[PDB]
């Protein structure tokens, strides 16, 4: 009865390459909240602010470089760049405006915030006068004004970021829903994915609000190992700044993390939690600023001890 | 209400990121205590539907698409109702409930036509073509021996809807959509028997695939054309396409597809009585198959190679291929193959 | 065209939809430098770049890439894509303050939508034009009116017309929430125009729909708007009702600034009803929140209003205290305009036992 | 001269909260890309993660049936027949989903035929072993599928043209190896057999930008949950490479050294002892 070729053709009667494409539709939830406050909106806000502030910082830096003579550029190009810099600064200061609700019980901070904002507005106005009017433009005063605006902007952003972050850290501190706890911890992990130093720095925003101590409390007290792992992961992304590391050691965080990796070397309370704990220890030992003699000798000792076993 | 919004937001975020079981957990936790806001709730129902579909829990997917649908109907949101209808119809199609699926997709269609949305109309047509196509391909599986009246009816309807979609896509100028529609039309025509129409539509598909530079789609259309020519008795053209299939298969580093193409060319040249050249392709096929550890394709390879060597005259080789064939058939336990080997090992 | 450009654009889309549009822009621009060919995906890249630049506050580059998308679609005879691009471009131009150009773009979107037959795109277009002439009207009214009305009047009138057209189309189609938005913006336009009664009507319909969909935010907005309109119609009772409801939904939603705003509003509303006690209470709440947040301007307003509201009930003693606070805050915030002189005035006029 | 109420009414002249004024519609890159092209690196990742999360449910279903036929959660025997029917239907649905997403797989339904015969005809212990057999078989087939899919990713890394797509593809494996699962959803061995370790070491070596090297080091760090990947790492002499990242030369640094020491710790996570020395290094 049977036959190879006939079988091949018999089974090839049905075969055929399908144009696989998914046509499934999707309804967004975000749009149903688009067409105050919640941590989500806050995080979106600090991300938008961060990116805009970066794009502004490259402008401030460029105009600085040009007006300093560090970067070759014609005078008309320089003045035009300064003007559009002022434009960007205006559009940004506009977004820094109606932010009252975040300064709850922060009267000092709001006074400073508002003050420096007014300073930005005024100096911007005077500078724009210096460029638009005035026969012989003073470039010295122009550079000085640009740098001053950079100063004020920096301080302003530091303040508002501190408040915005305080929202999140407090939301973690006073959690009442475990899922939202995980979500928020994940939000601080996301917010510190890339650490900056310029306008968009969130380092001191997390340092001043005692985020490290909060997350360490989460690690200490929580029942679920998953959430503890999440908290360790979030702690590891804060230990880029030395201040946060000091703030970790001050709480005896090193001892706690060290305790995570043993408890008489017990099996339970693992094991991705361990994988994040050693990650924390790693990020910490990465600095290694520029001191200590034993902290290098031991490191090299381990580095060789591993090379022995592997090779 | 607000907590619901946060929960559902993180759930949405998790679903966009791929983690859908966690997203489902968050969504259910959002419904646990929440809105109020009907729009957000409906969105949560939809998201849950697509998430459960993503997870393969088609029951709950169908259910939450049903809830999203009735909520959309209550709001009299015709576009949202169209969306939920499409999704529900899709989930229904995958569940094998082709009739209800067809009804839902038809609702999507009439709504899309009402709103003047030609894009959603196109999507609806493609959906209907899909559900009737799959209906035919399932009915054909229930009774393998013969394409009954039911199967040809379903496939005919699928052809009609696919054609309507093609008209709309040509009218709108969506080249790629025309490509997919042409591919599907070629497949369902191939299943219908009209292999010539299959040739034409697969040709158009190849032209589009060349217009976009998608070599995977090129080897798709080439494979389909190869089959469609095999069943037309035009073995010349069949090999002509199969070779290009193999070329595009090795140009894209596709191991499995390469093996399949080699087996195909082998049988094609077996049919062209060029028994010398077929053994080459079958040998290469056995090489790739034995390489990837494919015992099935190894068995089939031994079968074809044995019969081919018997067709040439070198039975000393064919007997060996038959022995290995029996060994493979007994290894993976095949009641048919073992007998087919035992017959040709003596006779 | 190539896999490189496509995957670049994909990752860029991911980055833009997941947060950092600064990196998404990098991937998009990297994709443009790669294999284009497929003009559909190219148009998508240009458009998404436009929106990304809109997100980063670089509205000029947004306009640029959006117009590039528009051209790319126009050359491709893709009418729907041209309509979409015209919409985005128009919105960007509106934000930039180039209202006439924006009006042209959105009008293009409209006529194109009417040609294509897509009714929802027509609705979106009408609503957009409404927003454009609304924004234009508000801008002109705030910084460039002129004898007599007159251009602001025509602008707001236009916005009203388009909003009405959109509302009609939405009532025909059956989209209730869209009627909600339409009624909201229509009511606000009528508010800025002078027809406070029509504003009350449309805002009332907005409130009704907001109730229908369980949209408490829209409920609160509609209530506040109705409160203002009723205030300007002299109907202080209804204004008090709507302001109270606004306050309730404000504490229900956790809107502190809106809470304080509503309290001050209720204070002024009850002073117009000559019930200075209740008014004093509400003004006290507003002062509480203003102090809590550091809203020194609002604290000044609160001290002023509480001063006069205490002079009206008899307690001039406390009123002088409040007025003194008003003066101090006036000197602090540098407000010579009136606050300094006004506080001086109401201090000297009071005192009695000098 | 002025009045609080009069001023308030004067400033409420321009007040009023409006509906959404800014629209902006999106032109989907993903739709056009997925319908005009056959992309094979990101879609493959979405597919392998989807398959992962499905494999999880399939596994817990197998475990449930095992618990039933073990005499633990057993309340009835025809109930176990119905449960068997559910299990087989689920399995076949998983298969159908595979075929629907266009991934073919050679399946000699032997164990399944064993179970099918033993069930269609009808001792619980006779069925338990059949269930365990089908479980192991399904596991093997799954792991082969995962290997075949991940291969595309690894190849996409070792044959990248653009540095950005290189970064993305290098990170996709890190996102995939976010959490290792010991069951059906395991992707570790899929990365082991495809020699992703050697590839990532190749790019921490040959590449010229420090950031990319750092990324690769991070992915390597994610892969060091499985012992085979660690032995595979030591085989290529990766330890010497990392020790070169740390030990003196000024050309690489910052993020790279961080991911390097992270990888070093993750590898040396076989026994914790020097961490206490690092604690004594922190106590002073």
């Amino acid at each position: 009865h049977p036959e190879p070729v006939a079988s091949w053709m018999s089974e090839q009667r049905w075969a055929g390459e399908p144009e696989v494409m998914c046509t499934l539709q999707h309804k967004s939830i975000a749009q149903e909240a688009y067409k105050t406050i919640t941590t989500s909106a806050v995080c979106k806000l600090v991300r938008q602010l961060q990116q805009q502030a970066l794009s502004l910082q490259v402008h401030f830096e460029r105009s600085e470089r040009v007006l300093s003579g560090l970067q070759a550029s014609s005078l008309p190009e320089a003045l035009a760049g300064a003007t559009q810099l002022l434009s960007h600064l205006d559009d940004f200061t506009a977004t820094l405006e109606r932010r009252g609700v975040f300064f709850n019980d922060a009267k000092i901070e709001r006074r400073r915030y508002e003050q420096h904002l007014e300073q930005i507005r005024t100096v911007s106005k005077d500078t724009r006068y210096s460029l638009e009017r005035q026969h012989y433009i003073n470039l010295e005063s122009l550079l000085d004004d640009v740098q001053l605006l950079k100063r004020h902007t920096l301080i302003t952003l530091r303040l508002i970021f501190e408040r915005l972050v305080r929202v999140l850290v407090i939301s973690i501190e006073q959690s009442q829903c475990d899922l939202l706890l995980r979500a928020n911890i994940n939000m601080v992990a996301t917010l510190m994915n890339i650490d900056y130093d310029g306008f968009r720095s969130l380092s001191d925003a997390f340092v001043q609000n005692e985020a490290v101590r909060t997350l360490l409390v989460v690690v200490l007290d929580h029942k679920q190992s998953s959430v503890r792992a999440l908290a360790l992961r979030a702690l590891a992304t804060l230990c880029c700044a030395p201040q946060a590391i000091n703030q970790l050691g001050s709480c005896g965080g090193i001892e706690i993390v060290r305790d995570i990796l043993q408890v008489e070397s017990a099996g339970e309370r693992g094991a991705i939690e361990r994988r994040e704990a050693v990650s924390l220890l790693a990020q910490i030992t990465a600095a290694w600023h520029g001191s200590e003699h034993r902290v290098p000798g031991l490191r090299d000792c381990a580095e060789s001890l591993v090379a022995g076993l592997a090779a | 209400s607000s907590m619901c919004l946060e929960l559902a937001l993180e759930g949405e975020r998790l679903c966009k990121a791929g983690d859908c079981r966690a997203g489902v957990a968050f969504f259910q936790a959002a419904i646990q205590a929440g809105t109020e806001d009907l729009r957000t709730l409906s969105a949560i129902y939809s998201q849950l539907g697509n998430a459960y579909f993503y997870l393969g829990d088609y029951n709950k997917a169908m259910q939450y698409h049903k809830h999203d649908l009735t909520l959309a109907k209550s709001m009299n949101d015709r576009l949202g109702e169209a969306k939920s209808s499409g999704n529900l119809g899709n989930t229904l199609k995958v569940m094998g409930r082709f009739d209800e699926a067809a009804i839902c997709c038809e609702r999507h269609l009439t709504l899309a036509r009402q709103l003047g949305d030609r894009l959603s109309e196109g999507r609806a047509l493609y959906n209907l073509g899909n559900v009737y196509h799959a209906k035919g391909k399932h009915l054909g599986q229930r009774n393998p021996g013969k394409f009954g009246d039911d199967v040809k009816e379903a496939l005919t309807r699928a052809v009609e809807f696919y054609q309507e979609n093609l008209k709309l896509m040509r009218d709108l100028g969506d080249r790629g959509a025309q490509g997919r529609a042409c591919g599907n039309l070629g497949n369902t025509y191939y299943l219908l028997g009209d292999f010539q129409a299959a040739i034409e539509h697969h040709q158009e598909r190849l032209r589009i695939a060349r217009e976009f530079g998608d070599r995977a789609a090129e080897r798709r259309a080439n494979s389909n054309l190869g089959n469609s020519h095999i069943f037309l008795g035009q073995f010349e053209d069949a090999a002509e396409h199969y070779k290009r299939t193999l070329a595009l298969a090795v140009e894209l580093g596709e191991r499995e597809v390469e093996a399949q193409s080699c087996y195909s060319l082998g049988n094609t040249y077996t049919l062209l009585h060029e028994f010398n050249t077929a053994i080459e392709y079958h040998n290469r096929h056995l090489a790739i198959a034995q390489e990837l550890g494919d015992r099935i394709g190894e068995a089939r390879a031994c079968w074809s190679l044995g019969n081919a060597h018997s067709a040439i005259g070198g039975h000393e080789r064919a007997l060996k291929y038959a022995e290995q064939h029996l060994q493979l058939a007994k290894e993976l336990h095949d009641p048919v193959g073992e007998s087919t080997a035992r017959v040709n090992i003596s006779d």
